[PDB]
């Protein structure tokens, strides 16, 4: 055990570790009254044995990277470094003394940087896998040395950028700077955040500024840094430029171990190379009275004043406050109207006090009116910007002879004077709650405003202080004050960010990140200053680390900040962790949220808890402040416990008086509120989110609208009006005072009712358009139980506003959170991202709550869900949900477990011939339980069996028995399409010619084809949709009842959408034809494994003895699926840390001869991820291509693609949708060789099917245009990517599955108990209902309920009501849904005259529209929005349009920024989209391709898989246009026939008619 | 004193201390008799926003069960515009809840308040305040009486019979000098069983407030207002207090 506070320095604000000062010779004290003034002549000029480098001895490119110098050339300390610093790339520390030009020296360095990513001959820059980063003390200089970095650079054509760190949002669009200038601490969270690490390797110059504060408080945030820099490499292997600028101070030497410096770029200057040297005198009062001093300040400061303005030059003076400037301003233009009063006056009345009388006399409001004409000026920081601009340009001119100014200036802008004064020092600060000596950088930077370069042949600095101080001063300004680490102070808070990051999960992880660390090397260079006992044992200091580091890992422990096994050695961070290192905060303050923070917290505790924070450990509440806060303690507007005299009190008053914006005349007071309103910012958003992590409701809610308070500046009894910086005044007062509810003014739907509102037409105008750009939305939504134990979420939301850029910004965030009937427990959150463009364009949102055990078997009244703006007031709005009374499903009944089989073989096939068949003598173990079912049986049967077990094969015997029984036509349905060309290519070479049968497969875009390809094969394949296509008219198809064997595979997916609700109405029709004809088919249903296949079942006339169906653990094979959360990627596709466990993982696979296979959610992903394994392998052991780099090198010659070269080439395989087939012949097969065991795959391409022994899921979120979001994988792609796993014999199956957090629940429940198959068919009446009017099957109103009763639906419905939105529970309230349901639909088809209803029992016919659509097979919508939108007047051009809206393009991609590519081509195609309709919409896309298409115009990789995929849906949608137009009576008919010829031909109908021949290139043309 | 609110408003902040001891005061159950349930989760949050010194009322809504209709369910409640004082209280008219779902069935079975006393009989305040509105209206509404006082509380409910609605009615004036003719006698004794198995929620203003002690310069007693499902506030909160923000 240690104590902490043991280490830290006691010497308080004097690190003097050497009494002993040295002074040069030539100075001297020389004794007066009421002080000593000890003084230093300035230095000599050196003797450099160096020339300097002119600045045309550059070379080319950086020539405007130094302006039209009044000497153009360097100076020594710019030059001796010149080599390393520009020539070279080494790290280094250049230490220099006061104004050293330090922006030369860094453009130099940038401008190296900038060298190895020019290009060789082109003229240009890669401005991309490039920044470089720039670290100075205060925001100021940032400010300076971004608007310094700026324009300076601007020729190269690189911008630059303060990084705002005051937004974490804004950390995105940074991406487009190269150059960041930015303070320690937002590059510490931002290099801290895991979100960041994405940008962190393209970082390769670091530029650390002002490096001697090590020594100050913040020190061991650059030590955190340089530590984070040379510790987590890991694969990177390339350090970046380490430079560090210093003032000259000894321990310079460790600096140079520390930044990994060698001598070859550790350099060393003095007081001599200053470009103007400085002297130095120290003024030591030594009066014992308290206002004496006050006069002790103001004489020497006034001597000092008259001393040098008397020697004909400028002066500045510094002081220890804020308004200080002017009342040491006012004193001392008395003291001179008391007497000279000449000096100050002017330097020629007749061409000086004119402009001091004519325009530098004042036009600015304050009190300077007066001081100004007395020739002195007063830069205060508080000043109108106006007059501060202004004020200092009258130094700058020579008119004002002494400029007086707070600290400020020494850090912002550049305004030299000869003679710099420094009154006061002891300055107050309130983190000690106490006064301290001005801190050594602070007095170097203010005289580092001494002298003028080019006018002066010396500077000079002269001290006011007391002398106690005397010798400290001077061991800074003289090289003895020594740079100590004060890493401990905070090595709790530092360690507490690397056990989050996940770098420390033992002792001697945290151990080895010490060893990189300032404190570390002085410890070893000084054991006896840091308390070290034993170096003589240790000399490396190993087991001291170790014991500094479980000290504070134990405390980080008990704190439960980290879960630590002290005996064991493992660490694992946790949620109050996480919290306390992203959001910054002290981990005391953290402790005292986590135990003070009670569930039932209400507002007035919050106060006192935020003021016990360790921010304010030491507010004094002083007494000569007791009366001033006593008035407002009394007059409280939130209850105050805590007496007048404690520190709690005044901390809770100050914070509540900021949030009423009050002013105090005191300094000290001011300070504190300051300091406080500075803080308590990131203080309460750490309490707010360690509420939301607990699950509070209450707490939470106050909180946020506590922060909203915390940064508005406002309480809630605030009108919002008062939040635009663009308001009216006078308005809001009448409204604040009104006693009206806020929220009624936004409805006032006109400026009048506003006017009215506002008692002003003026101002009404005004305000007017505010109301309609002030943040709000409307929101609906309802529950659906997706079984008993969990309970889906379906949430729709408009926001109704408009988008003002002026004061909304970029994004307008909102936080949603699903909460308990109290209000009390947060049952489930998220944030909402509300953008520009998705204003107005409402939209939908889902998601899993598993359901309450305790409300599971008691139902509950209403859930709330509530939205509200993360920061703008009363946007607040929320609603109840589901409520109306719900049946939960029943829970699942058990599946069918399988009793011992080594059974079935070849042999017991009757035909030897079929025997050849299967080939493998024995069955699959689940496979050969159905067997007498299926090869036997010609009954009814359905088989749910896990995705991989073999149900291919089971296919196969249904037909066998078919066949041998020489029973009819044979009809296979399957939606993947891949699988039906792969069978009819295996089919018909082994089955075919061993009892005469002819298999083909069928393309639906021509359904006459494929009619008579029915009518000529005794067996087909086919996709739901295109059988449905011929089925959808069984009633004049003579071969469609002559049917009497059919296979539906994958029957999983009649709840996929639409396309599976057609699936359905497949098969339902086929048993409504087995039915009506009373000829029976039989139906052998293949799928995985499902819920309750009862329904299923009775369904599809199943025989209730062979609905067999087995649960997902019943694989034939081993199958060890891995699945791990990550934080923080909910959001987007994924993360490093996701990448670095996926290539570990497969590699460490890889080495054991188990090939391994990633699943990306894009071919650009893949692309990177290859990039990401060369440089993964090629900086570690493991790295070959798992074959001979030899043997290999010919098949690089099959570049069809030439993006696969280079990666492929390294040994990592890719597969992409739209590859050429060379392409995927050549990789696949290679994979299937071993000559690669990393497989690389696209979403896309999990129809390629290629299993393999291991199987990786990278990210589970794909973004789409559609939805405006990402959106997550579902149960069916993810299983199909699951399913490709089968470890070589013994070996198990090994699955990694990488996702989020808010996920990881729902897919490990339902993967291993499968969701529930509900119906689809709800979304489709319109269409199947039309179709069946339109054959005259379903006549009356009845038949519509008859025909119901053939569905999955039908019978899905009855078994949970609930979540079809059926009203009523009852079986009753079904058969109402159903009546009101029909009826809807019934007389929304006669609205749009789809059918005609001719009245009375009633009956039902048939019209045109409803009779294309049918015919055609196309949606309802699609034919209402061409009706209304086709026209006697529309042309080729609106054909076209009108023809991109269809909703058959819905299923087309919408990639995340492809707009942009569409804008490039909408630039190479005439036609233009309408204005007046959204390009973030896919018809734009469609519009624009067909285009393309015409034009023949060369295509990127993915517009072409989107092209095709649009083409695939045009011929029967063009026919529905011209039938449309033809129907009418329409000539236009022609026009649209027109283009019908273009689509099929694929050019435009106005060329050569030999353009659409074959390969007739322009040559033969 | 003149800052009353403040020391209430601090005290009743612990008021979900005074639910970790409650008292079902239920005398002899009957079952030919009618009997009414309690949801724990109202009675929690009704608490928790109440006042330890002023007294705060609330109206109540349920329904017959199922399986025996007798059994009254009360199932939500609503927060009315009122303004209260110490032992009695304004309230105003029976909610319009005829917007809001779910109002189908909602059968409105009484009122539901804090009681700064501890008696066992309504309080001719009580009386005359039940009276009022409900005797011409619905004389089966019953008055669930919450003994209130600290460290904690205890639910008696009772039945008004027609000697309070006849003394009740001929008193058209709560008159300081009357206080004469109530008798223990005139309250029946009615079952109420206090259930943690049925929840409940709750029917807000639709301006969030409903407590007007800050707000009485503008409050209408005899008036309709529309409301909305929501989570209450707590009595001294921040709008319910507009006043004291904006005096600086």
């Amino acid at each position: 055990v240690i104590d902490l506070e043991k280490i830290k320095f006691d010497e308080s604000s004097k690190l003097m570790t050497v009494t002993k000062v040295s002074l040069p010779e030539g100075s001297f004290k020389r004794v007066k009254p009421q002080y000593d003034e000890i003084h230093i002549p300035a230095p000599s000029k050196p003797v450099i044995d160096y020339e300097l480098k002119e600045i045309t001895s550059l070379p080319d490119w950086c020539q405007e990277a130094f302006p039209s110098s009044e000497t153009t050339s360097l100076n020594p300390i710019q030059s001796k470094v010149f080599h390393a610093a520009f020539e070279g790339d080494s790290n280094m520390l250049i230490c220099a003394p006061t104004g050293s030009g330090k922006t030369n020296i860094a453009l130099l360095t940038v401008l190296k940087a900038l060298s190895h990513h020019y290009n060789p001959k082109t003229k240009k820059l890669n401005l991309s896998a490039f920044k470089i980063v720039y670290i100075a003390p205060l925001k100021a200089l940032v400010q300076e040395q971004v608007r310094e970095f700026q324009r300076r650079l601007a020729f190269l054509g690189i911008k630059v950028a303060e990084l705002t760190g005051d937004s974490r949002l804004s950390r995105k669009q940074i991406d487009e700077t190269q150059v960041l200038v930015s303070t320690p601490e937002k590059w510490d969270i931002t290099t801290r955040n895991s979100n960041n690490l994405a940008i962190v390797e393209l970082v390769r110059l670091l530029i650390i500024d002002e490096i001697h504060l090590l020594h100050d408080d913040r020190g061991p945030v650059l030590e955190s840094i340089v530590a984070r820099t040379f510790w987590a490499s890991k694969y990177g292997q390339e350090y970046p430029r380490i430079i560090g600028l210093s003032a000259t101070l000894p321990n310079y030497e460790d600096v140079g171990r520390f930044l990994r410096v060698p001598k070859e770029g550790l350099f060393y200057f003095d007081s001599s190379f200053r470009p103007c040297p400085l002297s130095q005198q120290f003024c030591g009062i030594k009066e014992r009275n308290s206002l004496k001093k006050l006069k002790a300040m103001n004489d020497a400061c006034y001597e000092k004043v008259l001393e040098s303005i008397n020697e004909g030059n400028q002066i500045i003076v510094f002081v220890h406050s804020r308004k200080e400037t002017s009342r040491t301003a006012t004193w001392l233009k008395n003291k001179f109207a008391e007497e000279n009063i000449t000096h100050k006056l002017t330097k020629n009345d007749a061409g000086s006090k004119q402009i001091l009388k004519t325009e530098a006399a004042n036009v600015l409001d304050p009190s300077l009116r007066k001081l100004i004409e007395s020739g002195i000026g007063t830069h205060h920081a508080g000043l109108t910007r106006s007059d501060r601009s202004l004020s200092e340009d009258l130094f700058a001119d020579g008119l004002l002879q002494v400029l007086v100014c707070t600290a400020t200036l020494a850090w912002g802008v550049n305004l030299p004077a000869h003679t710099v004064i420094i009154k006061g020092t002891d300055v107050y600060s309130p983190e000690k709650g106490s006064w301290e000596q001005l801190s050594p950088q602070d007095v170097l930077q203010m005289l580092g405003r001494a002298g003028r370069p080019r006018y002066d042949t010396f500077g000079e600095g002269i001290i006011i202080t007391d002398q106690s101080n005397v010798q400290y001063y001077l061991s800074v300004l003289n090289q003895q004050l020594p740079i100590e680490s004060q890493f401990v102070s905070k090595l709790v808070d530092n360690l507490n960010a690397e056990v989050v990051a996940g770098n420390i999960k033992c002792r001697n992880d945290a151990v080895n990140w010490l060893a990189y660390t300032y404190l570390y090397v002085r410890m070893l260079a000084s054991p006896m200053l840091y308390k070290v006992p034993d170096i003589s044992s240790d000399g490396q200091l190993k087991k001291f680390r170790e014991s500094l580091v479980h000290s504070a890992l134990c405390i980080l422990k008990e704190q439960e900040l980290v879960l630590y096994d002290a005996e064991n050695d493992v660490i694992e961070a946790t949620d109050l962790g996480n919290i306390a290192s992203s959001f910054y905060i002290n981990h005391a303050s953290m402790d005292v949220y986590n135990r003070e923070l009670d569930e039932h917290t209400t507002q007035i505790d919050l106060f006192r808890i935020f003021s016990m924070s360790e921010e304010f450990k030491y507010v004094s509440v002083r007494y000569e402040e007791k009366r001033e806060l006593k008035q407002l303690l009394e007059k409280a507007p939130i209850p105050i416990r805590e007496d007048i005299d404690d520190p709690l009190a005044k901390v809770n008053v100050l914070l509540q008086s900021y949030f009423s914006q009050l002013k105090f005349e005191g300094f000290a007071l001011n300070s504190d509120i300051v300091f406080i309103h500075q803080n308590a910012g990131r203080l309460l958003r750490a309490m707010f989110e360690i509420c939301l992590k607990r699950g509070w409701g209450h707490p939470t809610r106050m909180l946020l609208n506590l922060c909203k308070s915390a940064t508005t500046k406002m309480w809630p009894t605030n009108c919002p009006l008062r939040q635009f910086k663009t308001c009216p005044v006078e308005v809001i007062k009448r409204l604040e005072a009104s006693t009206v509810p806020w929220g009624d003014y936004l409805q006032l739907e006109t400026p009048a009712e506003v006017g009215r509102a506002i008692r002003s037409e003026k101002y009404g105008k005004q305000v007017y358009d505010l109301l309609k750009r002030f943040p709000k939305m409307s929101v609906t939504c309802n529950a659906q139980p997706i079984t008993r134990s969990v309970m889906r979420f379906n949430i729709e939301i408009i926001a109704d506003w408009i988008w003002d850029m002026n004061v909304h910004g970029s994004l307008e965030p909102f936080l949603l959170m699903l909460e308990d009937t109290d209000g009390d427990s947060i049952l489930y959150y998220d944030v909402l991202f509300i953008t520009p463009d998705i204003v107005g364009h409402e939209f939908t949102l889902s998601f899993t709550y598993e359901l309450k055990q305790h409300n599971q078997n008691n139902l509950p009244p209403n859930f709330f869900l509530t939205l509200i703006s993360e920061n703008w007031w009363h946007s607040e709005f929320e609603i109840p949900v589901s409520f109306n009374g719900f049946k939960l499903p029943k829970k699942f009944p058990p599946p069918t477990p399988l009793l011992e089989n080594i059974s079935i073989s070849t042999s017991e096939l009757g035909n030897d011939d079929f025997s050849e068949v299967f080939e493998f003598k024995t069955f699959n173990k689940i496979q050969s339980q159905v067997f007498e079912s299926l090869y036997n049986s010609n009954d009814s049967v359905f088989v749910g069996s896990g995705k991989g077990t073999g149900k291919t094969a089971m296919a196969e015997l249904a037909l066998l028995n078919h066949w041998r029984q020489n029973k009819g036509r044979a009809v296979y349905i399957n939606p993947s399409g891949e699988k039906i060309d792969f069978l009819l290519s295996d089919w018909n070479k082994r089955f075919s010619h061993l009892a005469g049968g002819k298999i083909i497969n069928k393309l639906g875009n021509d359904p006459s084809l494929n009619l008579k390809l029915l009518a000529k094969s005794h067996v087909l394949l086919a996709t739901p949709v295109q059988f449905e296509l011929l089925s959808r008219r069984w009633r004049q198809r003579k071969n469609i009842q002559s049917l009497e064997l059919m296979i539906y595979d994958d029957a999983h997916e009649i709840s996929q959408g639409v396309y599976g609700a057609v699936y359905e109405t497949l098969i339902s029709r086929m048993i409504f034809i087995a039915t009506q004809l009373e000829k029976k088919i039989r139906f052998v249903c293949l799928s995985n494994c499902l819920a309750n296949a009862r329904d299923f079942g009775e369904w599809a006339g199943m025989t209730k003895s062979n609905i067999y169906n087995f649960s997902p653990s019943e694989r034939i094979e081993p199958l060890e699926i891995n699945i791990q959360s990550f934080k923080d990627v909910e959001h987007i596709s994924f993360n490093f840390s996701m990448l670095q466990m996926a290539f570990e993982a497969s590699a460490a696979a890889a080495g054991n001869r188990n090939s391994s296979s990633v699943f990306l959610p894009s071919r650009k992903d893949c692309m990177e991820v290859a990039s990401a394994f060369m440089k993964f392998s090629k900086a570690i052991e493991w790295d070959m291509l798992n074959v001979e780099e030899e043997q290999i090198v010919p098949y690089i010659e099959k570049l069809t693609d030439g993006h696969l070269r280079a990666p492929l080439k390294h040994g990592v395989g890719i597969l992409y949708k739209g590859m050429a087939s060379n392409d995927e012949r050549i990789v696949k097969r290679l994979y299937e060789y071993g000559a690669v065991s990393v497989l690389l795959i696209s979403k896309d391409c999990s129809a390629f099917a290629c299993k393999t022994d291991e199987v990786i899921i990278l990210g589970t979120n794909l973004y789409d245009g559609a939805e405006h979001k990402y959106m997550p994988y579902t149960i069916n792609e993810l299983l199909e990517m699951v399913g490709l796993a089968s470890g070589n014999d013994s070996m198990a199956g090994k699955v990694l599955i990488l996702t989020s957090h808010n996920m990881k629940a729902y897919y490990k429940k339902f993967l291993i108990e499968p969701l529930p198959t509900e119906s689809y068919l709800q979304y489709i009446i319109h269409d199947t209902l039309n179709n069946e009017i339109a054959n005259s099957i379903i006549q009356s109103k009845q038949d519509c309920v008859d025909w119901f009763t053939y569905s999955y639906f039908y019978r899905r419905i009855h078994v949970n009501p609930s979540y079809y939105g059926v009203r009523d529970t009852s079986p009753h309230g079904i058969s109402v849904f159903l009546s009101n349901l029909v009826e809807t639909c019934l007389n929304d088809l006669v609205e749009s005259s789809f059918i005609e209803i001719d009245d009375t029992t009633e009956i039902i016919s048939t019209l045109s529209n409803g009779l294309i659509a049918s015919h055609y097979g196309v949606s309802f919508f699609t034919i209402q929005s061409f009706v209304s939108s086709l026209s006697n007047t529309s042309t080729l051009k609106n054909m076209l349009y009108v023809l991109s809206t269809a909703v058959e393009f819905e299923s087309v991609p919408l990639r995340k920024g492809d707009r942009a590519l569409l804008v490039k081509l909408s630039k190479r195609l005439p036609l233009r989209f309408p204005e007046h309709t959204s390009s973030g919409s896919v018809s734009f896309k469609v519009f624009l391709l067909l285009q393309a298409y015409f034009s023949r115009l060369e295509l990127p990789v993915d517009f072409q898989n989107d092209l095709k995929d649009i083409l695939e849906k045009v011929v029967p949608l063009i026919n529905v246009v011209v039938d449309i137009l033809s129907a009418n009576g329409y000539l236009n008919a022609t026009t649209a026939m027109d283009l019908a010829q273009m689509l099929i031909q694929g050019v435009w109908d106005v060329d050569n008619p030999l353009r659409q021949i074959p390969h007739f290139n322009n040559k033969i043309l | 004193s003149k800052n009353e609110w403040r020391k209430s408003a601090i005290a009743n902040t612990l008021l979900y201390l005074r639910l970790k001891n409650i008292y079902v005061s239920a005398d002899d159950f009957v079952e030919e008799q009618n009997v009414y349930v309690l949801p724990k989760n109202l009675l929690k949050k009704f608490i928790e926003i109440s006042d330890v010194k002023i007294q705060v009322a609330a109206f109540i809504y349920g329904m017959s069960a199922k399986d025996h209709p007798k059994v009254k369910e009360i199932k939500t409640v609503v927060l009315v515009p009122q303004l209260g004082h110490v032992g009695s209280v304004q309230i105003s008219n029976i909610p319009d809840i005829g917007d809001l779902p779910d109002t189908e069935g909602l059968e409105l079975l009484g009122w539901i308040h804090t009681q700064t006393e501890e008696l066992k009989f309504m309080a001719a305040s009580e009386v005359a305040t039940h009276s009022k509105l409900f005797a011409d209206k619905k004389r089966d509404c019953i008055d669930i009486s919450i003994f209130s006082t600290p460290g904690s509380v205890s639910l008696s409910a009772y039945n008004l019979t027609d000697e309070g609605y006849q003394w009740g009615e001929e008193n058209k004036d709560i008159m300081n000098v009357l206080s004469e003719g109530f008798e223990p006698t005139f309250s029946t004794h009615a079952q109420l069983l206090l259930s943690d198995r049925i929840t409940g929620n709750f029917i807000i203003p639709s301006g969030n407030v409903w407590n007007y002690t800050f707000m009485g310069t503008a409050f209408n007693q005899e008036g309709d207002y529309n409301f909305k499902y929501g989570i209450p506030l707590e009595f001294y909160n921040e709008m319910h207090r507009p006043v004291h923000f904006l005096q600086f």
